């Protein structure tokens, strides 16, 4: 089907401080092997524009947006009682236009969702936002403004009821905490638990009050190779879209799942972690694909190009192109990866205990 | 016992007990019931024939075949006698050698393998080949490689100990078997040694290796000690990693910090090069957790710390340093962080920390609880040291230092389960245990070292970082 | 201390006890050695060993210090397994030969042996021979199997030794149809429990009952165990409202109705079945967690020190794991679940005993003062005898 592409080519000068772990670096890299890969000519390239701060504040405070607006590398001297409690300055830190960036991330984010909200278009592969971890009242994770709920929010006007799968490591509360309430969007992350960085996601809790049957959260343990993913993906999604029947996927592809990553302790394949892609694919909805959780530039590269030629429906080689970052990727120099053997202790009867857990949070569902 | 009210067979849990304490009371308190008089040195012992049957396989030998014997002593057959009538016996250093030898020759093995281990842990260089011969001559593994090891790391020295000269060609073999870095010279002494085949087919240099090192002066940097001459220490290494370290731990020659922002990546020094490695990040958003490095596994152990969300986490991850991949194992019995941890010969001990208050608070805490490499499970000892909180543990040979806030230094034993305090001399300190010794550092010094053995209980100062945040054995 | 273990300390050997006791199981009676003495009872001789039997006896000790020596009364296969216990020191104790090893034991100073066969002796009481072993526990300083003895008395009044029994021993009996007997003379709900005849039962899990009301719980609990301890009624374990596991203790007073907090069990467990042995409680398996997000039926033994406040989990577990129901007969407490398969388990000792149930859904165990009650789910009332293992139907 259509395929729509956004990103702005100065998304990658945003340097966010030295030894930070988040380099949105990544998302020219996958624009870059994108060129040369002979699949930027296949999809409509769009150019995203930056989202007005009357429309990012749509979800957020008002005054968290002017305080966005206002931090400085400089001014800042000043702005020292405003940090401690946005839970800005030390773990999501300030850089050189931190707003600008803010604004390139939504843009495209906001500027997809607008065209699959015209009907116009079937997917929105956004390399660039998926920031599913600023909260409403201030910042959080690495995020600083939660593209996805501005998404989402574009989605609900039309759209009746709208999902929203996650594959990142994290939990992603930032999205669960701002549609808790609701039951029109539906949200399931599929996160690692148990002393890590969300701490929130955990089987015993659901959407509070409207939302009760809704936010489908799948903790998980170290070490998750492709094969139990898949044999535990599949039969989820397929019976909440058979008791759900959503209008309209939003579907994150954190990077973070992948083998060797910095910040994740999960063990994955680059086709078994875009094999959610070819998932939701033959379930024919407005799909709407968002980068996000990426910490391993070379693997995330390698990964975002994958979905990206799946939802084409196009076939690639393993052989990567000669393009500007050719030397960093791996001396073997393809494009899949091996999993480096690791221990699953996802058990057979640990993972079927959840998924018929699960099961029965869905056939209580209207 | 098919039938508890019918009829069914009934155990004594304390029957033991009650006859281990019906003999000190009866053929001690008031000697009855003698039927045999030995005498040492003149020196008649009215003894019965069924005890010493009873424990020892030698006494028995000869009551089933008045006694007198020949190599005793009379003061060490006192001792002797009342820990076979008594099970409690106060070992000397002076004596030893001769309860090594008469245990051994009675089949007593408790207070046999108890001696092969005193000896074995006041060894010095002074002795070493005498002890290392008395144990050949006995049959004594764990005392024999004790002994040869120190022989090996002080080879040099020995070069003129008119022993090493006076040795037969086998023992020269096995001590130069392994070990003696290049630094002690060996083919010196080995020259020397003749004044000649398998010597010098059979001698593996090890070569030195940097065996301290400290963290600190927050441009964080990471120096290295290396204890060389006699009793002085120097300096091999300035490298600074430039980050922000928050553990450590210290796995054969190599440097394993932890840290920078988001600190949950790993690195590594061999102090060959400036050049830093990288390893695999830790799995696990905690802080305050210690760091293990077990030799016998080639692994480093993660346990204890707090988590993000200021509940502690009584979770133990390992880290294989040839497959580079961290795994979960057991759990502790209870959640600790900022314990000291210290492993001894398999078993890793978490010493204090601050434990959860029942009023949702971290109290200072004072538990020691082990965890079993081997069986890979964990348990709680009983006893509780007497000081608790911050502390830093080190092991020296079989026992364990342990100082905490203020100046006292307990020397714990874990299978006495017995402590041992000591007083430093007049701020929260910091040990080691570089070549034999043990060095105490100073936390903040604008004297730093004092360099103290336990024997004696001396402490002579020995002789540049404002700050020392970590330091490690 | 004061102790360098580097220049001079003092070692404790700690198998020190079980060498010399196997020294002397090994070396006396497997083997004959050093015997010094020789004993004869009724024409039987014995090759003792005089240490031993003056080691853990002050009789022997008394008596021989103070060739062949030949005892009174004693028949030579209680002296037996006597000297098999004063050697080996586990025993096989039978109802037959028990008035005797009671006396003989007594006579000689072999406390533990003297408690063992009270026990016995006040588990195994009858009221046909009640008053007889009133009387044995009378002629003996034998107070615990006196009040033992005295109970079945008592609450059996109502039906020879009594005829001719001395007002003595009358008064204490009387002390604790009387009348015409002495004329005669000598010429929803989650938990709930039972305290002294008061049925108290736990809308939400808050409310107390007696009807009647109660202070209320200080803590919203589901599948929490409740005791009746004789001096407050204790909650232990339970599932919270937030659908994990409990871990919290409280009394009640009966006097004044305030719940006070306590130590926390060791373990964590829910649906638990709850005993009270003599002021220890025992909580009995349950529901533990299991893989950090559910349950599992567990075997685990609980003792609470209620006069101390402790808990502790024994080593041992239950023969048969999930929910349980127990019951307190004598000095012990009987166990059964569905499946049954009935078991004895006596805190003492570290045994348990399985016996054999009809095959007839869960088991609802009992105890009466008289005897035992199994109950079933759906299968009438039953009450079985624990001395021949015989159920009979009400
Ligand atoms: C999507 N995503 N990717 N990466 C993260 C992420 C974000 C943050 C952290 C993190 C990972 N690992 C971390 N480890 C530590 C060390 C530590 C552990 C336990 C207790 C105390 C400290 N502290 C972190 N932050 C503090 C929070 C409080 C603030 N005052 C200072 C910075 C973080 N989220
Ligand atoms: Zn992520």
């Amino acid at each position: 089907k259509k395929v729509c592409y956004y990103y702005d080519g100065d998304i990658g000068n945003y340097y966010y401080g030295q030894g930070h772990p988040m380099k949105p670096h990544r998302i020219r890299m996958t624009h870059n092997l994108l060129l040369n890969y002979g699949l930027y000519r296949k999809m409509e390239i769009y150019r995203p524009h930056k989202a007005t701060a009357e429309e990012m504040t749509k979800y957020h405070s008002d005054e968290y947006i002017k305080f966005l607006r206002s931090i400085r590398p400089d001014n800042m001297s000043e702005y020292s009682k405003q940090m401690q409690r946005f839970n800005v300055g030390e773990d999501c830190p300030v850089f050189d236009g931190l707003f600008e960036f803010c604004q390139l991330s939504t843009g495209g984010s906001v500027a997809g969702a607008v065209k699959l909200n015209r009907q116009q278009t079937d997917m929105a592969v956004n390399w660039a936002g998926g920031l599913h971890h600023a909260k409403k009242s201030e910042a959080s994770g690495f995020c600083y403004v939660n593209d996805i709920v501005l998404a989402i929010l574009e989605l609900l006007k039309y759209h009746q009821r709208v999902l929203y799968i996650d594959i990142d490591i994290h939990h992603g509360d930032g999205v669960e905490e701002a549609f808790y309430t609701t039951d029109r969007v539906m949200t399931v992350s599929f996160h690692k638990y148990g002393e890590y960085f969300p701490g929130t996601g955990d089987l015993r809790d659901i959407g509070a009050g409207k939302g009760k049957y809704y936010a489908v959260n799948f903790p998980m343990r170290d070490g998750i190779d492709d094969e139990s993913y898949g044999q535990i993906f599949k039969p989820i999604i397929s019976k909440v879209m058979e008791m759900y029947q959503p209008s309209a996927v939003v579907l994150q592809c954190g990077a973070d799942s992948l083998s060797g990553d910095r910040l994740g302790c999960f063990n994955l394949t680059v086709k078994g972690h875009a094999k959610c892609v070819e998932v939701v694919k033959t379930f024919n909805l407005p799909l709407l694909m968002l980068g996000g959780g990426g910490y391993t530039i070379r693997n995330v590269a390698r990964c975002w190009t994958y979905e990206t030629a799946v939802a084409l429906d196009c076939e690639i080689p393993n052989e990567l192109p000669y393009n500007d970052y050719f030397e960093y990727f791996g001396p073997d120099f393809k494009l899949h990866i091996s999993p480096s053997n690791m221990t699953n202790q996802n058990t057979p009867e640990y993972m079927e205990k959840i998924k018929q857990r699960l099961f029965e949070n869905l056939r209580m569902l209207p | 016992d098919e039938n508890y009210f019918v009829n069914y067979t009934f155990k004594d849990r304390s029957h033991s007990g009650r006859v281990a304490q019906g003999i000190m009371k009866l053929c001690l308190e008031e000697e009855l019931f003698a039927d045999v008089t030995i005498s040492v040195e003149g020196r008649e012992f009215q003894l019965h024939r069924l005890v010493l049957s009873a424990q020892s396989c030698f006494f028995r030998s000869m009551f089933t075949s008045v006694i007198v014997l020949q190599d005793v002593s009379e003061s060490v057959f006192q001792l002797l006698v009342d820990y076979i009538y008594h099970g409690t016996v106060k070992l000397r250093a002076e004596e030893l050698q001769e309860i090594y030898e008469v245990s051994d020759m009675y089949q007593l093995t408790s207070l046999f393998e108890e001696c092969s281990r005193f000896l074995a842990r006041t060894v010095q260089v002074g002795n070493c080949l005498q002890v290392m011969w008395l144990a050949d001559r006995h049959s004594d593994p764990e005392l024999y490689t004790a002994a040869k090891h120190c022989a090996k790391t002080h080879l040099a020295q020995l070069q003129n100990t008119e022993e090493f000269l006076h040795l037969p060609h086998r023992l020269l073999t096995d001590i130069i078997s392994d070990g003696v870095p290049c630094s002690q010279n060996p083919t010196e002494a080995i020259e020397a040694w003749i004044n000649a085949e398998s010597l010098r087919t059979s001698l593996k240099e090890i070569g030195e290796n940097v065996h301290i090192y400290l963290i600190g002066k927050e441009h964080s940097l990471a120096v290295s000690l290396h204890c060389a001459e006699d009793d002085s220490i120097s300096v091999s290494g300035q490298n600074s990693l430039c980050h922000q370290i928050t553990a450590a731990c210290k796995h054969g020659g190599d440097l394993y910090v932890v840290g920078g922002s988001i600190p949950r990546r790993m690195w590594k020094c061999n102090n060959a090069t400036v050049d830093w490695e990288w390893c695999a990040p830790l799995p696990r958003d905690r802080l305050q957790h210690t760091l293990v490095s077990v030799p016998g596994k080639d692994a480093i152990y993660s346990l204890g710390g707090k988590t993000l969300q200021d509940t502690l986490s009584n979770a133990v991850i390992y880290y294989r340093v040839g497959d580079n991949v961290w795994t979960e194992t057991t759990q502790l019995e209870v959640a600790v962080s900022g314990a000291a941890g210290a492993n001894l010969n398999g078993i890793i001990y978490l010493l204090g920390g601050e434990e959860n208050d029942l009023d949702f608070f971290t109290k200072p805490s004072r538990l020691i609880q082990c965890f079993d490499t081997e069986t890979d499970k964990c348990h709680v000892k009983p006893y509780v040291l007497p000081f608790a909180g911050r502390m830093h543990a080190a092991v020296h040979k079989d026992l364990v230092f342990i100082v905490a806030e203020g100046d006292s230094l307990v020397c714990y034993n874990p299978l006495l389960d017995s402590f041992t305090r000591l007083c430093l001399p007049e701020s929260l300190w910091k040990i080691a245990s570089c070549n034999g010794s043990i060095y105490v550092f100073r936390d903040r010094y604008k004297a730093n070292t004092y360099k103290l053995d336990p024997a004696t209980s001396a402490v002579t100062v020995t002789r540049l970082l404002t700050n020392l945040q970590f330091v490690l054995a």
